């Protein structure tokens, strides 16, 4: 259960280690869209804000 | 010569012009030039090759 598109919900994640490799390997999502940053890059890249 | 550095000012101005040209190149690196980031490394880290 999640909020509507008009009432979009934003959650700050901090002080945790983030890996997108597991999410990409599963490939559960039918489509993947990346613009400013890209998936292969997310694994090596370190992001201050999630 | 001791009282006024203006006589050697033209020689200093030529050195200043060379320094200004090097400074301009440093400023150019800061300029985005239409790229998302001025730094080449920042673009490489966040984007596919």
């Amino acid at each position: 259960r999640f909020a509507s598109v008009y009432a979009w919900n934003r959650k700050r994640i901090s002080n945790c280690v983030a890996d997108y490799s597991v999410l990409y390997n599963s490939a559960s999502f039918s489509t993947f869209k990346c613009y400013g940053v890209s998936p292969t890059k997310l694994n090596d890249l370190c992001f201050t804000n999630v | 010569l001791s009282s006024t550095a203006s006589a050697l000012g033209k020689l200093q101005d030529v050195v200043n012009q060379n320094a200004q040209a090097l400074n301009t190149l440093v400023k150019q690196l800061s300029s985005n030039f239409g790229a998302i980031s001025s730094v080449l490394n920042d673009i490489l880290s966040r984007l596919d090759p």
